[PDB]
């Protein structure tokens, strides 16, 4: 029942925590090549002095989706929020594009955001891992 | 004929309500090899007669253990025995880890029943097809549970699971007046248990290697008897 | 589970079936047409109701896009109904919001089509059941007027029509259609085609009409910036449309 | 084909599915009756309890949306309870996200929207009821707005639904001071249209008046049938 | 009364009329496919061999590798769907690695074969895979615990001790003949004959150096696959005892 | 039993793999030879012939390839992604062995899922290991099996290419010169030119379509 | 899984699976019979007894012990060409169909349960069939005097070809003792339990004439170490 | 037509008549089961049912959901334990958060959307369970019947399973004569049952509100009058 | 003399429609003779009798069995009945089966009409032979995509698809005893058809009405035996 996101911060970390970039030749390390960060440069330890905002930006929408499904469960049930949560995923999971980068017309009318703008639709913003045959990877789990 | 209409899935009930593929997955059962257990007030005891693939090999490990306080038999498929004993092998020890209480074996027990359910109403799964029976003492004293891979679990005197367990069934429905007042006489429990096991028996006959045994009370804990200590009951 | 298989494919004959029998949808809807004139575009359209005690007030079939763009379509009005929602929201976020302008006619109508294209390639839903006729103004193109189709297919038209009468109203249109029609006459003809085109009662409130013309400051609803412009799409009164049914 | 599983298109350019979720309505033999006064806004509609068992205080078809909207839904009652939970979560994240009290045609546009979706993914069913807003708003008055499981919805000035609902809505064609009169004016019409003299249980009724959505209560439904009588 | 097409065996989830899971035996079928392998535990070693089959004579034999180290006293043979067994075995020595680094200790050739075990579990509930293994592994090692033992692995997700194993092609006869022939007090030398007895007697080509290899376990040696000479040597040997 | 990756045959085959392969044996012929010195790979009016089917992995690893272009493109492209990853991570070049289980590694991922079409394409691998001169020739298959070859041919006539080089190759007099591993390859695709020698140390020529060898074949 | 696929239908099941026997469908002709040659030099009148099962049930016949003597093999035409061998033993003839649902259509095995039975009704001895059938529920035991199959319960593949031309046909009344063990998967690749087992072979041993206990243990040998109709079952149950 | 061919092999399917046949056929899974009663006092609510090694202490078929309310179901053994789970669970979050016993009414819905959202989805399958559960509350005492389409009402009596349609007649013409005391009500279930026994009740008066067996002295009692 | 011929089609509605006619009219319906399976899968099984308990179709002593393919005959109708219990090998073997089997049939018995019983499965429309969808069924007949069939008003089907009807009316085209052929084709699904099949049946006879329909007591095991377990 959180207004702010409060879970924020990382609370392990591992050379293996990010998987799908991992070096095939030592599978304990990360694919700086793949990674396409600018090398290893960006090591995991430089994840330090982020900004206070960001990682309660990053997620608020989570952390509010969080609090509604919270009191809908409180109210209605569990199972108004399980429904809401099946749908949800039944559109994510069926709407499948590696070329578009658009919202889908339909997950914006379940999170009842047809008439809403915000930051990241207006600002929605490499020579490795950018292919289609990533993306399909990525969501077949290949 | 028209079963094979609808058979085809959990998810699909027929005309007459049967929702077939869970009496398969409870068929699936009776291919297991029989098992008894049964139980005194003081006492529970478990008999199994293990099987082996040919003559060159082992014998599989049929009975199991949670904790020093309950344990398990298996009959039906080895996978889903697999996944339900270590669901409830790590389901005793998250118990003790965070209550360091014995998880009770009623508890235990419906924790299974609850596992088992999920896979009868999803798609993509499937029923566990494994009867399992579960045997412990706690503060209630001693407990015997037949669970069903249906999701169904009874607290029993004594029963029997797999190929011709309606044998040993029997012989325990004429006897159940005799076993239940053996209390601190352990000895005379695994006795007529494996007397009970000595129906159901075809072309076969009881050994060390291919039967084993299990007990707990009161003043013992989970103990499994097998090989040359099987030899004192045969 | 983690994919789903395309909804619409090629048939043997190498057409898509599902793009077809949306098409098919779309010759079942009720007539729309449109008309460029040489100083603005006409579309109009039937409110065919189920009942006469349906609000034909809230039979909108035609919607304001931008100030300078509207829409119309012939099919599954619901469909028709999050495509607007969609494309005003598109129209705000890609362009207003960049570029601090209102989109071209030319570049809304293209990012309707990739909306109507998209639903084509997902195994998730079936294509859109509706064709669109967008017309509007842009400061550099001019009058335009598109026809987008269930494919997500569009082509920019001088007069065009859609659903059970579109035949015999685009040939009706290619008679009559010259490039001389002052907006006047671009409504008459619109109206006359209309009534060629409708079955039972024609009236004023069984049509609606929305023009593209010059700026209505009326309809700004503020006063004080010259430079500001009111909207150019003007959906027309029932009264006004009688009122031109009496010519 | 598959078009008869799933609401994709057959070659007709027909959703059979979505035709077929319209026949789901009229599964329960309810009809239902909406009209507006100058000032309130009322729907009629049937309460067909036969079965000696069944409670008829429990079985009720008209739900309280919100506090100033109602709707009446026609069709299963576990659609029209999720129905009803879903619009009514809808119109209080409205009120919370906007600062004032949901229009009843916004709650309707929502709800059309959503049953959109449910024509249009493949593996959603469409929800097999038809649902009629009613709600005295602050700007337009008195409204009626009835959604479809096809996702339309368009206001009226009345409506009627059900098996019989040609029947009333031709005598409200045939037609066409306080919301005690309308009632009354309603409840004569569905006895005119319908030919059934109805119990005080025979029927529910439901208000909206410019304050508050209410429905009727036993007595009161009495003593309306009672001043029914009196002419 | 009429016959119909049953469509029990088209998906692993199904269950059959009387409860089996008809995929897990067309998984064992597919198993029959592979090439033979054979291997027989002693009290002085477990012997392991294969036939390495050649589509053609321009395949190179000293690369077909149907048997494998997983640890210094743990190797495995194959049979079945290669690809599969590379998933497994890379697995098996994963877990063997990682066993010694966090117990300064050599798996259990026992808890080896039951971690591949899991492995092959994971086409159902622990879903990873969309189908079980094609694949039998036969797990042959040397431990403090219980010494020389070898294993059988099924891609059902159950493991048998065995004296000894014949897996794949042949396995029907070679299996009867390691019945008829086994016995407790074989030595390992005798035990090598046999097995290249057996693989004689179930191999349709002629048995070469070139067509099969040799392995053993033994606590002075670990793990080792015996080259051509050696081989080549056992089976004049074997013609010898003709 | 055939319309799925996720099923087996009653008989243990998987159908739709055996279909890849027959999509492999479709493909255009591609042939290559080991000598003791070096590996041999060799294969309308209007097209623009300056914008070779064998495709460098790396300076010291070739991949050649047969079935759909497409696919093999893709492949090709993972394969130089993970050669220039392996050389980043580790300071060695890849070894032959270690390139070609990737590429059988990556057609075997595109096999486990029935949500993926499997790549049908067959590789032929050809190179040398880094500091290193025994010639290393592999093959790879859409099941993601790899093997080791004397000599190989895959594709449209790879029945009778191969049922050639079974009798003229001999695995214990092989060819010991670059011309000798030339002569075999064309004279094998003469049986149905292009031809790469790759040569230690990251020496690689496309033979100029010196047509030499073959009026010498033709007068043979 | 969160959703079924949409494009599995089902497939209908009227049509069977059965291998076709001309790619070149729409043929519009009278296609060719397989043409069958039993072996003509087989001296058959000296032979009390025939033993006709599918190769599933070899493991009933241990070689060992019944000193299982080869014969002869049946030919067949159609090009496919199969054929498969006769045994005998114990003054008992034996045939052993190679059934497979996959690359036999069952026409092969009509055909050829025509020229056996069709060579084998002179001099006529008495026939055992040991077969499998998915639709029964237990063992049976079948003859001429007693029919023990329920009204859902029938018999198909080769064997209810071998059953049909006994019963009825170019040839009748040829008395028979008919065991069909219950069974389960295609044609060619039947799975059979345990208890199946046992039943069969402690049948099969008294009707056949072996010595019981020898012959039990033999066949259970046979059985174990391993066999088509074992398949998983020893590794999948517990 | 009952059957429904083409339009039954896969839930959230409408048939051209707008069935749910999936639905249906769940409906007749409910049919199966032991025929079991609930009964509508004056002041409560009494349920009864038509049921060796089992332990008998342990072998009851009446479920207390909460000691606010009684829960008995028909059908699938698996799915009335889990549906009974989930309204237990829902139960107790009512209490934690509001803390106050579940009104009849509340729980009924929250398990009635429960049910009913298992009929939208193709992934999962109707409950083949018909629950009847009931109990006193803030407003007097409920009894609901809710079949596995999720469909609930109100009920002064309500039976399912096998003898459901005598068990319906009977429990009518019983409504029809009183137009009932704890007592009498438990003594009228017993016969309805007849026409083992268990059985349980909740009343303001003679359980204090809670719900509780109907169990030795009075059960003999019941027998008798049975 | 007429017959009646049951394809195995979808839903196998035209061999249930026969279970139904022969079961229903048991009294006037008996067995004559089996055909020979030669073309047909193998099939033995006991023999089928009337769940109403009356007189079994079957009447011999020692006839413990019944083939993969029979003939009924009704005594007072001169009306023959084909039953088959399996589906062809190959349908290629259509044509050798029409050649073979029925021809030699309809001349021992100087058959002078054959009904040819179908079920047609609307997914497998790729011809576009459907037409009206919404009839349920079809009657095609003559008299002594191909348009050689002439179908009635109210049949959903304009033309014949190529499909196991072209192929026997195209083998009966190219004995003089017979004189119309007639095709009742049912649109269907799969499932349960019991239902689907006795109202084929009705419209069949629609288009000698059955005072009540009685299953076969074989259809009794059409959903195993019974539940017999502890899971309701």
């Amino acid at each position: 029942m959180n207004i702010v996101p409060q879970d924020t911060f990382k609370s392990q970390v591992s050379t293996d925590q990010d998987k799908s970039v991992l070096s095939s030749a030592v599978p304990s390390l990360p694919d700086t090549l793949r990674q396409q960060e600018g090398g290893a440069v960006p090591l995991s330890t430089q994840l330090n002095d982020r900004h206070p905002l960001e990682s309660t930006l990053k997620n608020w929408e989570t952390t509010q989706r969080q609090r509604q499904m919270e009191q809908y469960r409180q109210i209605f049930g569990i199972a108004e929020p399980m429904k809401r949560t099946m749908e949800m995923e039944i559109v994510n999971r069926t709407d499948f594009n590696p070329l578009s980068t658009n919202g889908s017309i339909h997950r914006d009318i379940l999170l009842n955001k047809e008439c809403s703008i915000d930051w990241e639709d207006v600002y929605p913003g490499t020579m490795v891992g950018d292919d289609v045959h990533s993306k399909i990877e990525k969501q077949l789990g290949i | 004929m028209f079963r094979n209409n609808y058979d085809g899935d959990t998810v699909t009930f027929s005309p007459t309500g049967r929702l077939f593929q869970v009496e398969y997955a409870l068929e699936a059962i009776k291919q297991g090899s029989v098992t008894v257990g049964l139980r005194s007030n003081t006492h529970a005891v478990l008999v199994a007669l293990k099987r082996n693939a040919d003559e060159l090999s082992s014998y599989q490990k049929k009975i199991i253990k949670c904790d020093e306080h309950m344990g398990l038999s298996l009959a039906g498929l080895a996978p889903d025995a697999r996944v339900l004993s270590n669901y409830l092998r790590q389901q005793c020890n998250y118990s003790s880890l965070v209550f360091n209480r014995k998880l009770a074996v009623e508890r235990a027990g419906h924790l299974l029943c609850d596992k088992a359910q999920k896979n009868t109403q999803s798609y993509g799964g499937r029923p566990y097809g494994v009867g399992l029976l579960i045997i412990g003492y706690d503060k209630s004293g001693a407990h015997l549970l037949e669970f069903q891979p249906s999701g169904n679990v009874t607290e029993l005197y004594g029963t029997a699971i797999g190929a011709r367990s309606q044998g040993a069934k029997t012989y325990l429905e004429r006897t159940l007046d005799t076993f239940i007042k053996i209390d601190g006489n352990p000895d005379e429990l695994i006795k007529a248990g494996v007397e009970a096991i000595s129906q159901s028996l075809r072309d076969e006959s009881l050994t060390v290697d291919n039967l084993s045994i299990a007990i707990v009370g009161k003043d013992t804990p989970f103990t499994i008897y097998d090989g040359e200590a099987v030899a004192k009951y045969i | 589970d983690r994919y789903s298989f395309s909804l619409t494919t090629f048939s043997p004959s190498g057409k898509l079936g599902q793009i077809d029998y949306a098409l098919t949808a779309v010759k079942q809807g009720v007539t729309s047409l449109g008309i460029k004139a040489t100083n603005g575009v006409v579309i109009a359209t039937e409110k065919k109701s189920s009942s006469p005690l349906a609000m034909s007030e809230t039979l909108s079939k035609v919607s304001l896009l931008t100030p300078d763009i509207g829409a119309v379509y012939s099919g599954m009005g619901p469909d028709y109904r999050v495509l607007v929602d969609k494309s005003r929201k598109v129209a705000h976020t890609s362009y207003k919001r960049i570029y601090g302008e209102y989109p071209p006619t030319k570049l809304l109508v293209s990012e309707v089509a990739k909306i109507m294209q998209e639903a084509t390639q997902s195994g998730g839903v079936r294509p859109f059941g509706v064709s669109l006729l967008i017309a509007g103004h842009d400061e550099f193109n001019g009058f335009s007027l598109y026809q987008v189709d269930p494919s997500g297919s569009y082509f920019p038209w001088k007069a065009t029509a859609i659903g059970k009468g579109s035949v015999a109203a685009k040939t009706f249109l290619e008679k009559r259609w010259n490039d001389e029609l002052e907006l006047e006459d671009a409504i008459h003809i619109a109206l006359l085609t209309l009534k060629e085109s409708v079955e039972g009662e024609f009236n004023g409130d069984t049509i609606e009409l929305a023009i593209i013309g010059d700026e209505n400051p009326d309809l700004l609803g503020y006063t004080g910036i010259p430079t500001d412009k009111g909207p150019r799409f003007r959906k027309l009164t029932s009264q006004e449309i009688n009122d031109r049914l009496e010519a | 084909g598959y078009d008869r599983h799933i609401t994709i298109f057959s070659p007709e350019g027909r959703l059979y599915q979505v035709e077929y979720a319209f026949k789901a309505t009229n599964q329960t033999n309810i009809n239902s009756l909406a009209v507006r006064g100058k000032d309130c806004t009322v729907v009629i509609s049937q309460k067909k309890v036969p079965d000696k068992l069944l409670d008829p205080t429990t079985v009720s078809y008209i739900f309280c949306i919100s506090r100033t909207i109602g709707m009446v839904v026609n069709g299963p009652i576990p659609d029209a309870r999720n129905a009803a939970l879903r619009a009514k979560a809808e119109a209080a994240e409205f009120r919370y996200k906007y600062g004032y009290d949901m229009p009843c045609d916004v709650l309707a546009k929502r709800m059309a929207n959503l049953s959109q979706i449910y024509t249009q993914r493949a593996y959603m069913r469409p929800l097999g009821v038809i649902l009629t807003f009613v709600s005295v708003d602050e700007e337009l008055g008195p409204s009626i707005y009835k959604t479809d499981p096809a996702g339309y919805y368009v206001g009226y000035k009345a409506t009627a639904t059900g098996p019989k609902q040609q029947e009333i809505t031709t005598n409200l064609e045939n037609h066409f001071e306080s919301w005690e009169k309308v009632v009354e004016f309603a409840i004569t019409h569905m006895i005119d249209a319908l030919g059934t003299e109805f119990s005080k249980n025979d029927l529910e009724v439901g208000v909206a008046t410019k304050d508050k959505f209410f429905t009727l209560s036993a007595e009161n439904i009495e003593e309306r049938l009672v001043a029914i009588a009196e002419q | 009364m009429f016959l119909t097409r049953s469509e029990y065996d088209r998906g692993v989830s199904t269950f059959s009329p009387e409860g089996r899971l008809f995929q897990v035996e067309y998984s064992l079928e597919a198993i029959k496919l592979g090439s033979t392998a054979i291997g027989i535990a002693t009290k002085e070693g477990v012997v392991l061999g294969v036939e390495k089959r050649a589509t053609s004579p321009l395949l190179e034999s000293d690369s077909i590798e149907k048997i494998v180290e997983i640890d210094r006293h743990i190797g495995c043979a194959m049979s079945g769907l290669t690809a599969d067994a590379r998933s497994m075995i890379e697995h098996a020595r994963t877990a063997a690695v990682t066993h010694n680094l966090y117990y300064d200790e050599d798996i259990n050739v026992e808890s080896l074969t039951q971690s591949v075990c899991d492995l092959a579990l994971r086409f159902g509930e622990g879903r990873l895979m969309s189908r079980p293994f094609g694949v039998a592994l036969l797990i042959a090692g040397h431990d403090a615990d219980d010494g020389y033992q070898l294993f059988h692995a099924e891609p059902s997700g159950t493991f048998y001790r065995y004296n000894a194993k014949a897996i794949g092609s042949g396995s029907e006869g070679a299996q009867a003949e390691l019945l008829n022939e086994w016995h407790s007090s074989l030595t390992l030398k005798e035990a090598e004959l046999l097995v290249l007895k057996i693989l004689k007697q179930v191999m349709e080509e002629k048995l070469d150096e070139n067509n099969a290899q040799l392995s053993c376990i033994t606590k002075q040696d670990g793990f080792k696959i015996y080259d051509n000479e050696k081989t080549a040597e056992l089976i004049k040997e074997l013609k010898e005892k003709e | 039993y055939d319309r799925a990756l996720s099923i087996f045959s009653p008989d243990g085959h998987i159908f739709q793999v055996e279909y890849a392969l027959e999509a492999v044996k479709r493909g255009t012929c591609a042939v290559g030879v080991k000598g003791k010195n070096c590996v041999v790979l060799g294969c309308l009016k209007l097209q623009d012939t300056r914008i070779s089917k064998v495709s460098k992995i790396d300076s010291h690893v070739v991949l050649s390839f047969s079935g759909l272009n497409a696919d093999s493109r893709i492949l090709i492209e993972k394969a130089r992604v993970e050669a220039q990853s392996h050389r980043l991570t580790l300071e060695d070049p890849v070894t032959v062995e270690y390139l070609t289980r990737y590429v059988a590694g990556v057609q075997q991922r595109y096999t486990q899922s029935g949500g993926v079409r499997p790549f049908g394409v067959s590789t032929l691998i050809a190179g040398f290991d880094p500091r290193d001169d025994e010639p290393k020739l592999y093959q790879t298959e859409p099941s993601g099996i790899y093997s080791s070859w004397s000599a190989q041919t895959i594709g449209r006539n790879s029945k009778t290419v191969r049922e050639f080089l079974e009798k003229n190759y001999d695995r214990k007099e092989p060819p010991a010169t670059v011309e000798e591993c030339v002569k075999l390859t064309v004279r094998s695709l003469l049986e149905v030119i292009e031809i790469t020698v790759v040569k230690p140390d990251s020496d690689i020529v496309a033979l100029s379509s010196e047509e030499i060898n073959q009026y010498v074949t033709q007068i043979e | 899984m969160l959703f079924k696929q949409w494009n599995d239908l089902p497939e209908p099941k009227h049509l069977l699976d059965l291998p076709e026997i001309s790619k070149n469908l729409q043929s519009l002709e009278v296609c060719p019979v397989p043409k069958v040659e039993f072996p003509q030099d087989l001296d058959v009148p000296q032979y009390s007894t025939a033993v006709i099962t599918t190769k599933i049930m070899n493991p009933l016949f241990p070689k060992n012990l019944l000193q299982l003597t080869s014969i002869g093999e049946i030919k067949t035409t159609l090009v496919y060409g199969f054929s498969f061998p006769i045994y005998s033993f114990g003054k008992t003839l034996l045939f052993s169909m190679e059934e497979n649902f996959i690359s036999i259509s069952p026409i092969f095995g009509n055909m050829i349960s025509r020229s056996i039975i069709s060579q084998l009704a002179q001099f006529s001895p008495d026939i055992i069939v040991i077969g499998t059938s998915d639709k029964i529920a237990s063992m049976k035991v079948m003859t001429e005097n007693e029919c023990t199959l329920q009204p859902p319960e029938f018999i198909t593949g080769f064997i209810g070809s071998v059953l049909t031309q006994l019963i009825v046909g170019p040839s009748k009344g040829l008395k028979f003792k008919c065991l069909v063990a219950p069974s389960e998967g295609p044609n060619g690749f039947e799975k059979l339990s345990l208890s199946d087992m046992g039943s069969l072979v402690d049948l099969c041993g008294q009707w056949l004439g072996f010595e019981p206990s020898r012959y039990s243990e033999e066949c259970y040998r046979l059985w174990r170490c391993d066999s088509a109709a074992i398949g998983a079952q020893s590794g999948l149950y517990i | 037509t009952s059957i429904g061919t083409g339009y039954d092999l896969s839930n959230s399917v409408f048939s051209p008549d707008g069935r749910n046949f999936q639905v249906e056929y769940a409906v007749k899974a409910v049919e199966n089961g032991t025929t079991s009663i609930g009964i509508k006092c004056n002041d409560g609510v009494v349920f009864a049912v038509e049921k060796k090694l089992l332990v008998p202490q342990k072998n009851v078929k009446i479920q207390v959901v909460d000691r606010h309310i009684g829960c008995v179901y028909s059908g699938l053994i698996p799915d009335g334990r889990h549906l009974v789970n989930r309204g237990r669970e829902e139960a107790a979050s009512f209490k934690k958060l509001y803390k106050t016993p579940i009104p009849i009414p509340a729980f009924a819905d929250r398990l009635g959307q429960y049910v009913q959202a298992h009929t939208l989805y193709n992934s999962v399958r109707p409950f083949g369970v018909s629950t009847i559960f009931g109990g006193v509350d803030k407003n007097g005492a409920h009894l609901y019947m809710l079949e596995p389409s999720g469909s609930y009402w109100g009920y002064k009596g309500a039976a399912t399973g096998k003898g459901r349609q005598s068990a319906k007649a009977e429990l009518e013409k019983l409504v029809d004569h009183h137009p009932l005391s704890a007592r009498e009500a438990v003594k009228q279930a017993a016969k309805i049952i007849y026409l083992e026994l268990e059985i349980s009740w909740c009343s303001l008066s003679e359980t204090n509100g809670l719900h509780k067996f109907v169990k030795g002295d009075l059960l003999q009692e019941a027998i008798d009058f049975a | 003399s007429c017959l009646v011929l049951p394809l195995v089609s979808v839903g196998n509605i035209p061999q249930l429609s026969i279970d139904w006619l022969l079961n229903s009219q048991a009294n006037e319906w008996e067995y004559l003779e089996a055909l020979d399976s030669k073309y047909l899968v193998e099939f033995v099984g006991p023999l089928d009798r009337p769940e109403d308990g009356s007189d079994s179709l079957y009447k011999d002593a020692d006839m413990k069995y019944s083939s993969a393919l029979e003939v009924f005959y009704n005594k007072k109708r001169g009306l023959f009945a084909i039953q088959q219990r399996t589906p062809l090998v190959s349908v290629n073997y259509l044509n050798n089966f029409i050649v073979e089997i029925i021809l030699p049939f309809l001349s021992k018995y100087n058959i002078s009409e054959i009904c040819i019983w179908d079920s047609l499965y609307a997914m497998e429309d790729e011809n576009g032979v459907i037409v009206r969808p919404q009839e349920v069924y079809s009657l095609g007949e003559f008299y002594f995509v191909n348009n050689w069939l002439h179908f009635t008003p109210t049949s959903f089907q304009d033309k014949i698809s190529v499909d196991q009807p072209i192929f026997k009316i195209l083998f009966q085209i190219l004995p003089k005893a017979l004189r119309s052929i007639k095709y009742c084709s049912c649109l269907a699904n799969e499932g349960d058809n019991s239902l689907d099949s006795q109202q084929f049946l009705q419209w069949i006879i629609s288009q000698p009405p059955i005072v009540k329909f009685v299953r076969p007591i074989s259809w009794q095991g059409a959903y195993g035996m019974a539940d017999a377990r502890d899971k309701f």
